C-alpha cells in the first residue's frame, strides 16, 4: 500500500494495491501425429526452374516441415520472412503452404 | 493456438467438422485434442482483485487483505459477496461503517486490538406509539447552529502548449 | 401527419365571472429517478496486455495513464456509493409500523412490507424489481447498501412519514393520527380541514382506487421504469463495446497478442505491440471519458432525487410541478433497481361551476374586502367561499375587513353585510 | 476535517498538476525523454520522428488533463450555483424548503468566507421535550361541529385545550379561534365538549 500510494503514511481506508494471478505450473505441446516429411529436395534442389511468367505452383499438405534446416544450411543468399520470423516457425502448424 | 488456462472437461457437442470453438465475446473457451477426439474446455486461469483494508499507520500496522471475486479457495477467513477477506474476524455485533468493504460488510479497528468484519447498522430501532387519539406536542426547543461548506471556485491555471510540449 | 400540441380550449374570460370548483379528486402519480449505476473496475494492464510481460514493459513507457484510469474508476465508484448513501440514508433511527394498521381508513398493504413473504421489499417494490431485469479485466463491484438495506430504509421512511408527517425530519418524530396529518396537509394548500373531516371516506376510497390503478398499470406494463432501463442498457452497451474493441487490429498483423508473440520475433513485433497498445489505450480513454460524463449526469440526477426526497417526503413542498402535477399533499418513496420511485399524492380539482364575482362590496359607504376567500354569487345572493372548494358562507363582518370608502375601487356591487 | 470538500478539491488539483508535470518524464517509445538531448544526439531525419512521437504523447496527456479539468470545472460550477442559491434563499431571506439550510426549521444563516469556498452557519429550530397527549379532530358543544382555526385540540386527561403545533401552549377553547362547519354525525372522532363564548 505504501508503495502504490508513493508515501510512508496511510490513512484509514481500503486501497486496491495490485491483483492476484495464479502462475502456471507446466506446459503442454499437444500436437497431432504426422509423418511423411515434406520433400524439399524437389522444390529447392530441382533440375531447372520454369520461367518467371510461368512460375510453378505446387500444393503440399499433410506433412511435417522443418524450416530450421534451410536457414542454417548457409546456402541461401536472402531468407527474408514477411508476416513471420526466421525463427519460432518449427513450433507452428500451418493449414496449407505453397511453393 | 497458444495461451494459458485450465483445460477441464465440457458438455457441449462439437460437430464432426468443427474443431475449435468460441463464446459470446468471440473468445476461445473450448477446443479439440489433436491426438484424440475428446472435447476439452479452456477455462481461464484463476485471477481477481486484491484490496488491502488497513487502519491509519499512526494507530497500528496491522493490515488485512481482501481477494475480490474469489471463493475462499484460490489463495482469519470470511466468505462475503464482494470476496474472501483473510485477516479479520466475523463478529456478531453491528457498528457504523468505518471501512466500506462491500455488500454491507464493513471493517473497523476495535479491541485485543485487531481488525474485525461486521455488518453495518442502518441506525437505532425506534418505534412510534401510533394511535388514533395520541399526539406528541413539544414543550421546549433548542437552537442548533450547523455548518455547511460548498466549493465556489478552484485555482485558475493555464498551460501553454508551446512551452509544455516543445521547450 | 403533423403533431397536435393539444386541445383547442377558449376560457370564457370576463371581469365578472369566476369558476370555483365544487369537487376534487386524489390522483397519485409515479416518477422515476436514477440514483446510481453499476460500479465497474476495468483492469488497465489486463485489458491492454493480458498476462504479457513483454507488453507490460512497453506499456510502462506511456506514463501514469494506468494509474489515472484506476483513480478515475475508483472515484466513480465512490461517487456512485455516496449518491445512494445521501439519497436513501437520510434518517437516523429506523422506524417501524405499529401492528394495528388502522390509519383512519387508508390502506398501505402493498406499500408497507408484509410478513407473508420473506424479509424483502414490499409488493410494489417487488413488481418494480421484477419489471426491471469475471471477465478479461472487467470486473463488477457490489454496492455498499444492499437491496435489503435499501428496502429497510424505504420502510423506515414510510413508517416515519405515516406516523409523524414532517416532524420526523426536523429532530424527534412526533406521533399524530393520520386523519389530523391529512388535515394539516390540506390546510397547507389553502383548503380547510372540515372538507377532509367530512369526506375522509371518499378521500380514502379515491386513494385506494389510485393505488390499485398504479398497481394494475405496473403489473400490466413494464416500460414504466424507462430511465433505469435506459441507464442499464447504456452501461451494458458501453461494456460490450469495450470488450469488442479487443478484436480489432488497429493496423497490426492480428488482434491476438499471444499469436503475434509466437509468430514474430520481439524486434519486429515491438511495433505491432505498440500499435495494439495505442489502440486499446485510446479505446479505454474514450470509455473512461464517456463513463465520467455519464457519472456526472447520474450525480446530477441523484442530487435532484435527494432534494425531492428531503423536501417532499420529510415535508410538504409548495413548489409548483416539483413533486407531482397539482396541489401536493404527500409522497411515499419506493425502492427501485439503481433508482427511486415516488408516489406523489396530489390534490387535483374537479368539475367547476360558473359564478358572478366582485372585488368588494359596499354596505354603508365603506368598502368591505374579503379577508380569506372570494365573493361569489348564484344569480340573486352573494356568498364568500374558498378559493379551491365551493363552500357558500354568509358574508358577515368577521369574514371581511373594511379599508376606505367605495369610490376608488373599479367595480363594486352594493351588497348588504350581516352583523352577528 | 470540516473543510473536507475544499481540501479534496485542492488535493485533486495538486495531483492533476503533478501528474501533468511528471508526464514529461516518459518517452512514449522514443529513445529518450529529453528533447534537447535528442536534438543534440540525433540527425534531423530521425529527430523529426522522435519529436513527432513526443508531441503525440504530450498532446494526448494534455488533452486528458484538459478533459478532466473541464469535468472538475463543471462540477465546481454546479457547486457554486448551489451555494449561490443557498445564499440568496437563506441569507437574504427565510427558506421554507425542508433540509435545505440546516436540519430543522430554518431561521437564519450567516455566510463565512473560506479558501475557494463558502461556509454557512444555518440557525435551525429543533423542538425538544415532547409530551404525549390525547387529540381529537373536532368537538361539539350545542350540536354543531367546532374546528380550530390554528392549533390542535389536546387534553391532559380531564380538560381539553387548543395549543400550537410546534410548541405546547394551552389555551381555553373559545369561539374566537374556532369555527363551525357541519354537524356531529359526519365526522369520525367527535368528542363532546363545552366551547366558551366571551
Ligand atoms: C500417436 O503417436 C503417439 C506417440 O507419438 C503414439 O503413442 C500413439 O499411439 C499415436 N496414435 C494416436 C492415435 O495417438
Ligand atoms: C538440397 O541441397 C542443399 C545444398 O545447398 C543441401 O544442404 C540439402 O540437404 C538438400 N536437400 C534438401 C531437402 O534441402
Ligand atoms: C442441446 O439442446 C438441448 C435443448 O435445446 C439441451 O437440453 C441440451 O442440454 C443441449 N446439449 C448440449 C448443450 O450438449
Ligand atoms: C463457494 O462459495 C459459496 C458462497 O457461500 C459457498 O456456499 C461454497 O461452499 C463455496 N465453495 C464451493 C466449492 O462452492
Ligand atoms: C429548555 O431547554 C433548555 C436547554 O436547551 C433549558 O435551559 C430550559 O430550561 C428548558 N426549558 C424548559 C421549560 O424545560
Ligand atoms: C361555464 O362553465 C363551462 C365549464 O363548466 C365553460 O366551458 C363555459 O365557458 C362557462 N360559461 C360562462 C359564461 O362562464
Ligand atoms: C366528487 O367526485 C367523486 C369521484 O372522484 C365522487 O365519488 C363524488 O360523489 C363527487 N362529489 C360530488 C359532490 O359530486
Ligand atoms: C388493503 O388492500 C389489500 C389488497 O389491495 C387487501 O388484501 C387488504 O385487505 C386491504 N386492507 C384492508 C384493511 O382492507
Ligand atoms: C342562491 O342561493 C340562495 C341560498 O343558497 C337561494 O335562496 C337562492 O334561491 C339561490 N338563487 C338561485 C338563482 O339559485
Ligand atoms: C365589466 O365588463 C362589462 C362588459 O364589457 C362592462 O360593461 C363593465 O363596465 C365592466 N366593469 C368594470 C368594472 O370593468
Ligand atoms: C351603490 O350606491 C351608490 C350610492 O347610492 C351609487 O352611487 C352606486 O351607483 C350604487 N352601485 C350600484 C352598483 O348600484
Ligand atoms: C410517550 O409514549 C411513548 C410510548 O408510549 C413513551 O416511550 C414516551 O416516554 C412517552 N412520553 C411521555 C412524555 O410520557
Ligand atoms: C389538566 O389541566 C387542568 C387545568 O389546569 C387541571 O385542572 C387538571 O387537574 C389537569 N389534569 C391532569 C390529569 O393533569
Ligand atoms: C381507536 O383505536 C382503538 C384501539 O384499536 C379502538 O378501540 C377505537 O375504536 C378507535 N377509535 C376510532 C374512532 O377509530
Ligand atoms: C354526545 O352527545 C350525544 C347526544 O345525544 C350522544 O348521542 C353522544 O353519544 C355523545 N358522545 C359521546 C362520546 O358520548
Amino acid at each position: 500500500t505504501k508503495c502504490t500510494l508513493k508515501s510512508f503514511t496511510v490513512e484509514k481506508g481500503i486501497y486496491q494495491t495490485s491483483n492476484f494471478r495464479v502462475q502456471p505450473t507446466e506446459s503442454i505441446v499437444r500436437f497431432p501425429n504426422i509423418t511423411n516429411l515434406c520433400p524439399f529436395g524437389e522444390v529447392f534442389n530441382a533440375t531447372r526452374f520454369a520461367s518467371v511468367y510461368a512460375w510453378n505452383r505446387k500444393r503440399i499438405s499433410n506433412c511435417v516441415a522443418d524450416y530450421s534446416v534451410l536457414y542454417n544450411s548457409a546456402s541461401f543468399s536472402t531468407f527474408k520472412c514477411y508476416g513471420v520470423s526466421p525463427t519460432k516457425l518449427n513450433d507452428l502448424c500451418f493449414t496449407n503452404v505453397y511453393a | 493456438l497458444t495461451g494459458t488456462g485450465v483445460l477441464t472437461e465440457s458438455n457441449k457437442k462439437f460437430l464432426p467438422f468443427q474443431q475449435f470453438g468460441r463464446d459470446i465475446a468471440d473468445t476461445t473457451d473450448a477446443v479439440r485434442d489433436p491426438q484424440t477426439l475428446e472435447i476439452l474446455d479452456i477455462t481461464p486461469c484463476s485471477f481477481g482483485g486484491v484490496s488491502v483494508i488497513t487502519p491509519g499507520t499512526n494507530t497500528s500496522n496491522q493490515v488485512a487483505v481482501l481477494y475480490q471475486g474469489v471463493n475462499c479457495t484460490e489463495v482469519n477467513v470470511f466468505q462475503t459477496r464482494a470476496g474472501c477477506l483473510i485477516g479479520a474476524e466475523h463478529v456478531n455485533n453491528s457498528y457504523e461503517c468505518d471501512i466500506p468493504i462491500g455488500a454491507g460488510i464493513c471493517a473497523s479497528y476495535q479491541t485485543s486490538q485487531s481488525i474485525i468484519a461486521y455488518t453495518m447498522s442502518l441506525g437505532a430501532e425506534n418505534s412510534v406509539a401510533y394511535s388514533n387519539n395520541s399526539i406528541a406536542i413539544p414543550t421546549n426547543f433548542t437552537i442548533s447552529v450547523t455548518t455547511e461548506i460548498l466549493p465556489v471556485s478552484m485555482t485558475k491555471t493555464s498551460v501553454d502548449c508551446t512551452m509544455y510540449i516543445c521547450g | 401527419y403533423t403533431m397536435s400540441l393539444g386541445a383547442e380550449n377558449s376560457v370564457a374570460y370576463s371581469n365578472n365571472s369566476i369558476a370555483i370548483p365544487t369537487n376534487f379528486t386524489i390522483s397519485v402519480t409515479t416518477e422515476i429517478l436514477p440514483v446510481s449505476m453499476t460500479k465497474t473496475s476495468v483492469d488497465c494492464t489486463m485489458y491492454i496486455c493480458g498476462d504479457s510481460t513483454e507488453c507490460s514493459n512497453l506499456l510502462l513507457q506511456y506514463g501514469s495513464f494506468c494509474t489515472q484510469l484506476n483513480r478515475a474508476l475508483t472515484g466513480i465508484a465512490v461517487e456512485q456509493d455516496k449518491n445512494t448513501q445521501e439519497v436513501f440514508a437520510q434518517v437516523k433511527q429506523i422506524y417501524k409500523t405499529p401492528p394495528i394498521k388502522d390509519f383512519g381508513g387508508f390502506n398501505f398493504s402493498q406499500i408497507l412490507p408484509d410478513p407473508s413473504k420473506p424479509s424483502k421489499r414490499s409488493f410494489i417494490e417487488d413488481l418494480l424489481f421484477n419489471k426491471v431485469t469475471k471477465f478479461n479485466g472487467l470486473t463488477v463491484l457490489p454496492p455498499l447498501l444492499t437491496d435489503e438495506m435499501i428496502a429497510q430504509y424505504t420502510s423506515a421512511l414510510l413508517a416515519g412519514t405515516i406516523t409523524s408527517g414532517w416532524t420526523f425530519g426536523a429532530g424527534a418524530a412526533l406521533q399524530i393520527p393520520f386523519a389530523m396529518q391529512m388535515a394539516y396537509r390540506f390546510n397547507g394548500i389553502g383548503v380547510t380541514q372540515n372538507v377532509l373531516y367530512e369526506n375522509q371516506k371518499l378521500i380514502a376510497n379515491q386513494f385506494n382506487s389510485a393505488i390499485g390503478k398504479i398497481q394494475d398499470s405496473l403489473s400490466s406494463t413494464a416500460s414504466a421504469l424507462g430511465k433505469l432501463q435506459d441507464v442499464v442498457n447504456q452501461n451494458a452497451q458501453a461494456l460490450n463495446t469495450l470488450v469488442k474493441q479487443l478484436s480489432s487490429n488497429f493496423g497490426a498483423i492480428s488482434s491476438v497478442l499471444n499469436d503475434i508473440l509466437s509468430r514474430l520475433d520481439p524486434p519486429e513485433a515491438e511495433v505491432q505491440i505498440d500499435r495494439l497498445i495505442t489502440g486499446r489505450l485510446q479505446s479505454l480513454q474514450t470509455y473512461v471519458t464517456q463513463q465520467l460524463i455519464r457519472a456526472a449526469e447520474i450525480r446530477a440526477s441523484a442530487n435532484l432525487a435527494a432534494t425531492k426526497m428531503s423536501e417532499c417526503v420529510l415535508g410538504q413542498s409548495k413548489r409548483v410541478d416539483f413533486c407531482g402535477k397539482g396541489y401536493h399533499l404527500m409522497s411515499f418513496p419506493q425502492s427501485a433497481p439503481h433508482g427511486v420511485v415516488f408516489l406523489h399524492v396530489t390534490y387535483v380539482p374537479a368539475q367547476e361551476k360558473n359564478f358572478t364575482t366582485a372585488p368588494a362590496i359596499c354596505h354603508d359607504g365603506k368598502a368591505h374586502f374579503p379577508r380569506e376567500g372570494v365573493f361569489v354569487s348564484n344569480g340573486t345572493h352573494w356568498f364568500v367561499t374558498q378559493r379551491n372548494f365551493y363552500e357558500p358562507q354568509i358574508i358577515t363582518t368577521d369574514n371581511t375587513f373594511v379599508s376606505g370608502n367605495c369610490d376608488v375601487v373599479i367595480g363594486i356591487v352594493n351588497n348588504t353585510v350581516y352583523d352577528p
